[PDB]
C-alpha cells in the first residue's frame, strides 16, 4: 500500500502547517517560559 | 555637553547618562519621559 501511505504522509504533514499556523495554544508551552521570565524580571525591576 | 557620559542635574531631575538628539515628540506641557519599568528615558532642555 505505498503510494497511500506516502500520500497520508505527504497530507498529515501539509495539515500539520495549518494546525500549527492558527490555533493559538499550538506554541503555549514554550511562550509561557519567554512570558514567565519577563513578569519575574518585571517585578524585579517594580520592586526597586 | 552631548554623546559624553556626565553628571547632569536638569530643571532638578538628577541622573548620569549620555545625552543624543532623538525622534520622539513630547507634548507642550509634557517636560521629562518615561520607559516601560519607570525609567527616566527622555528629558527636554529646559533652556532650548
Amino acid at each position: 500500500n505505498q503510494k497511500l501511505i506516502a500520500n497520508q504522509f505527504n497530507s498529515a504533514i501539509g495539515k500539520i502547517q495549518d494546525s500549527l499556523s492558527s490555533t493559538p495554544s499550538a506554541l503555549g508551552k514554550l511562550q509561557d517560559v519567554v512570558n514567565h521570565n519577563a513578569q519575574a524580571l518585571n517585578t524585579l525591576v517594580k520592586q526597586l | 555637553v552631548k554623546n559624553k557620559c556626565v553628571n547632569f542635574n536638569f530643571n532638578g531631575l538628577k541622573g548620569t547618562g549620555v545625552l543624543t538628539e532623538s525622534n520622539k515628540k513630547f507634548l507642550p506641557f509634557q517636560q521629562f519621559g518615561r520607559d516601560i519599568a519607570d525609567t527616566t528615558d527622555a528629558v527636554r532642555d529646559p533652556q532650548t
